[PDB]
């Protein structure tokens, strides 16, 4: 899993050398960063229900067709609107999840990949999930780094799904 | 391979959960000894050489049939492999110290060398001996009191003594 | 050349990505450890002339056969003495260098690499260039992160002589 | 590669001295700078898709003979080829910003890019075009007042545009 | 381009031999069904206003909001409009082009080849083509195996969409 | 491999023998039924992507532990690779039913997959009820009497299903 | 074995695609010129004995030393004619396996890999069997496109030995 | 490579455009000529080794300092080599015949033959009369009356004679 | 591999000593004794091919069923293969012969060739055979008294033998 | 070309290696088998007319057919006797070139490199060539090891055509 | 490549004739001088360390310059370069003082190689004195009257300077 | 191991050829300069013991630090003295391995194998051997080609540690 310690380790590790001063300043950098990171993460967690709450409604109103088309594509039936929380409380855990590793890791593992496949074979357009992503952004109420923190890998989803 | 932190999110995963207030706090804490962590591992890197060679020095002069024409450390080709073996287990050992988690020491290193020892004749309980040395020296250089600012840093030395004994037990 | 930063633009390129936070991280570590680095890097270059003068003189003092044995590869000739004072200049600067630009890179491109052919080709022995380090890292009289940075590098060329 | 500190060092080593007075202060000005430096590449890194897209509909609104059956950018091949390659030359843009060197940009990406498109029959005036615009729309994200704790950050734009330009003047 | 003749050619080329009655063969086949295959590539050029005019509209039924929704990768200005009828056009000529080849390598190298980039870089939907696809498919009033050859590809672009 | 054809010359040559009225008899039937036999082909080819896409939607809603938090499905990248297995095993059943022979399918992807499964964790019983979805999708859309020349092709049909439950059974 | 249908399936196995249209037609090109070639296949089947016995007796006529001089290569000993015969009939047996697989497969595999190493290392003389091809060729009494199935697969055995 | 179908479609392409009632008519003809084609192919395949063979005693009975010792043909090598290059010069030619467009002809032999030609030493115009020699062999061998359904097939004998042409230019 | 002295020198240093006078005498022997291993060599090489092919008519003679259809040696593949198989053991029979060693023979050829054979089908028992005519054949032809200067040379006979039934046992 | 110098700098410069003793022993004792090959050589070339004179009609004895036979591949007119008698000679210069180098590389390079393709595509029997190399072994006259040295490049081309 | 006696051969065939007298003759008195041959190579060989360290420490004496920084031979990786290079040189000298033919030289080492220093920057003409001490040394050392059998061995040393110079040329 | 046996027929196998007259004349050539090598390599085994007593003491002479100087790499203990004169006898012991063998071989495979790496581990210098080995070369009493041997593989070791 891709953290700024895996990283440190197989730079060296392909060099076949010990972990040298350039690699400790990279993990130093990171227990630093770590605070604004952990602030971010315990802050969207406390904040969950709601975040997804508001998050998936925002999608229904940018787009309405979402809850009155046939298809089980769509969040038009208890079951399709199981489905959407489900999936935006997914994309909240893994940026959770990225705060706390201190990189992309755990969103590229178990989200990332494989996501073109997934929204082409079951039909799900990815600017809902921008949709969802953009509500959590403006709405997670953190400031400074912690903020700075958080929206690294929000947007790192929204690029990944554009 | 996993750190420390890559592990508690593995596991939350596995169950859906967002982490709890407890993970929360633990990670936090490792985050508060990463200071630590790093002088060790800098320290014992700082001194690689001194502390295979003193441990090869020290192995062949308790197990002097190793290097006696025959022995499994005979011939210098038959030697720079024993020393390279002594150096990237420390190596490892190191990667593990600061990872805070021993997968990469088992996964790229432990992992199928006592087959690799038996089939080619290698007296995996001399190695283990030899690792034994290098965990000895490497405690005593991370844990040296002088040149530090003053602390207890000893939960970490038993957490490094952990991943030596591992791999003495995994070529035992 | 091997620098916190061009390890993370490396990493970055090599799998054809934008720069992460996990790179960026990596980055502020080095800049937050520049501090001490710049003031081993001053000091060291301060007191150059007096740490090369004083190292030279205690390679002398362990290894007395250096300045009496004939041969071009003893300093038992005042060439042999300049050429002796300039490669142990050599080893300060490049460790300067090291401070300076935050990794082995500057000794690893320009002394380490043919190092054992050199000393190999012209019968210099490495413990003589080992006991000039060691005296440096006992003399350049510097204290707390500033004394751990230069001590890293000084160690890093001691283990590649050994 | 180098970024903006082996630059000195490479200098300093090609004449044989230690770094002066000047040039430590020099050094250490970029790293007092960092921060907006981290900032400027995390801005443009986070709208890199906007920014690519954008870019792309209003070069192909400016010059609509580009995707006209026949022209370079028409059918989704040479369409995917176009969008990937605004990607490549933005994403190096970044790297030499977070260098503070352009030598990674030359190297990897501007070097014998011209040859490349004249072989492929791609106007390179038009790539130029495509280049500008992401310039003027990465420089108003970066430099965005919104957000960010006050301060002068323009020297910095000017180092960033600098990038552009270069990577336009050498396709064009 | 891949047609049953490059197909025969290829294969032959690859093990370095001459044309074998295996490769003849193949190509008499492509002979023989070439009455079916002309016939249906006439038959749709003849009627390509009409069948592009009428899958347009079927899409902006089976999608309302593609007609209503503000930006530029919907249809809901006279220029969006133009494009969704212009890339309508474009399958369609394909369509044509894989019917009178043989194969689906005019499809293939125009446009399936960075199909999925394009969708996705600039927010369009697969299932709006799909479904313009669908009523083609339906209304080209086709029978025998002059709509079996149709269909065929036209299958075969709503497989890549998927 | 081996179609129908290459199958019987095959067994001929083991004995060195020319082929018997009988045998040429056989082949010239399997001629006359060429034409539904690429119907079936063709018409399980057109509707490849729905036919494994409400297969994998049955599937789940059935066993809903495999998409759970630590099911074998869980994550996109293990959702992905099962919808690329089931779309695979699709793929080689069709070969089969153009070369009227089994064979391209067990050799070059039943063979070895059970134990693929079991290395993995992944459910072997589960593939092979997806399996047995498809064949039921398949064969309706294969025998649909709806927009094709009227006629006895149900001999067919049970060759198709017969590939079907040879690929369920390896996987079981 | 090489035959079009085996073709058609390595050629959309390679690509990891589903069989397309462009297969389709090979296979059905495959289907119509059977009637031809199992007309050839039967026709050389049912005469057998009188192609194999002409064309053993066209060779010896041909080439009179294969007859007379000694050498267990040669036909002037009982089993050497025995030998003789079974060869020919091998070649034979060999054809009407191509007509009935629709491809030169059965050939490539069973007779013509390892050929010359064969006549090489037995020194056996491919003009000897030419010469028996042109037999069978000249007298198989097959017309219209029936003769020109048989012909091919005889022409590809004859070259085969050139 | 392309065929005389995907040559009109690329051609069509470019410009955006469905085929005209003339194009179709156009290629509707040359499927109608498919059996005359594949009759050509079939018998100038068929005697491949002949051809190329007379070929090369015609040319050597010509040429004989090709191969006296020194000669370019001197050695069983070099003799083989030059052998091979009239078999592979024929076998492009048939591709060329049966895709009715001389691109594979071009594209994967004859460019950059004659500089091949050059570097080696090899005389091209030897090379361009064998080349002739095996053009009226293959020609005479292709429309020859005997065996066959009667009718005009000429057009088709001038398609071909255009390819050998073609090549014997490409390294003369 | 090991030849004759190397073996020696291994086993020395495997004591750590320095060769003694029976050795040193018994390798001075074999040098005396090169000009007649050097003459075993060239003849059995000279006839390289009547061995092979005159062994490969006698199994054929007393084992019909190994190449009537469906038998091993049946088709001209294997029938190569056979005569391959028969060439390549003839030739490491003879590199043993100049090294008057074994290893060459075990290590690159006899070693795992039994389950080779079994994997195929291929009757080991058979092989031997063919190994047994060989090396009956080779040994006349080796010891043949004419055309070379006369002398005891049947301790070497004894020793090729040694090599020909030591391969014939690894296949049966 | 392959020679015991050219094999010995060969497997130096592989190992990117100075000679060594174990490759100069080799050279010497190329350089003392050179009298008994030097010996074979001369006596070759001055008896070269008769030896090719006579290994012709040995063949043309063994072959009676190649003389009365029609067809260009043989000697039944005064060119193909011309032929015949030319590639004679040609096997027998290479046998003194290898005997002159020490080794095969001369009839590798010149002779056996291509020699299936050739007797193959002018239909040229391997048998006839190996008569030829037999008349000569048996009639060159020499004894000793120059015998020796000459039977054993006879050898070689012999099995090089069986 | 060609030694002196494939040198010979390679003439005769080309103009297809068997060996002269003259020729022969010639080629006897290569085989009586080859004592003289390997003596000269095992001398030259036995002293190749000091031979390059000597010519290296003569060089960097006289021209200060390459070893200064910034000089071509400044920098650890440099110098080692440069000592790789002397090493080469000398080793491809020896092999064709073996061969008694300089082909081996040009071919695999002299051929492209001062396009390939300008191409770095590296000062032929330097190179070429590094090559000429060598030379010296080499001709001093394989000529050296002690330790061995008296003879006149100067033509050899003609040769042996020839091959120098012709390298010193070749990068000069 | 490299003898000029093992390298006739591995230059034979890499070919997958049988031996020819080429590889023969290198064993004839190994056969015949052995009577030398015998002849060195029984003269150092006679008197090993004197020339490795007077070996270690031209080291102790040529440098005084290594007997007086502390450190386990020094021979300033009776451990330090017994170890150097176990190396030095097997620099002395391999010499006559490579004499009996006819090649480096042993030489190779046993000792300068990881040589480099070894007197790097335990800080052993080169010079020290090499001043061993020139005592060794100055002292064997053999001459003629016998001493030509002997001379050989000691100034083989020489370079290897230069
Ligand atoms: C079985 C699945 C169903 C069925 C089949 C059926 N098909 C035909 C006839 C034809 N099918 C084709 C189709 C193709 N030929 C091809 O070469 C290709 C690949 C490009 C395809 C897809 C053709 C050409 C024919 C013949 C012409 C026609 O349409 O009739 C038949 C009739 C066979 C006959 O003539 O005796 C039948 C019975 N029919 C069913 O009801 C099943 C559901």
């Amino acid at each position: 899993m891709k953290t700024p310690i895996t990283e440190a380790i197989a730079a060296a590790d392909t060099q076949g050398r010990f972990l040298s001063n350039t690699e400790l300043q990279a993990v130093d950098g990171r227990f630093k960063r770590a605070v604004a990171s952990m602030e971010a993460a315990r802050a969207l967690t406390n904040n969950a229900q709601s975040l997804i709450d508001g998050a998936a409604q925002a999608v229904y109103q940018k787009f309405p067709y979402t809850t009155t088309m046939q298809g089980s594509q769509y969040a038009s039936t208890p079951e399709g609107k199981a489905k959407c929380a489900r999936d935006i409380g997914y994309y909240l855990r893994m940026i959770t999840y990225c705060l706390v590793a201190g990189g992309t890791g755990p969103m590229d593992e178990y989200l990332i990949a494989g996501l073109s496949e997934i929204n082409s074979t079951f039909d799900l357009s990815p600017s809902w999930y921008i949709e969802a992503l953009k509500y959590i952004k403006a709405n997670h109420g953190l400031t400074g780094q912690a903020a700075v923190e958080a929206n690294a890998y929000i947007d790192y989803a929204i690029n990944a799904l554009s | 391979m996993l750190d420390a932190f890559a592990k508690v999110v593995a596991q939350a995963d596995a169950r859906g959960e967002f982490l709890t207030n407890a993970q929360f706090d633990a990670l936090s804490n490792l985050v508060k000894e990463g200071n630590k962590r790093l002088d060790a591992v800098n320290r014992i890197t700082s001194n690689a050489s001194t502390i295979v060679a003193n441990a090869a020095r020290a192995l062949f002069a308790e197990q002097p049939q190793l290097i006696q024409p025959g022995g499994n450390a005979y011939t210098n080709r038959r030697m720079a492999a024993c020393l390279r073996d002594m150096e990237i287990i420390l190596r490892y050992v190191t990667y593990a110290i600061l990872a805070g988690d021993s997968s990469v020491l088992d996964d790229r290193c432990l992992n199928g060398l006592r087959e690799t020892y038996q089939a080619l004749g290698t007296p995996g309980s001399s190695v283990a001996v030899a690792i034994q040395k290098m965990k000895d020296a490497a405690i005593a250089i991370a844990n040296d009191p002088n040149g530090i600012t003053p602390g207890d840093c000893s939960a970490l030395m038993s957490e490094i003594a952990g991943y030596f004994d591992r791999a003495a037990a995994a070529v035992a």
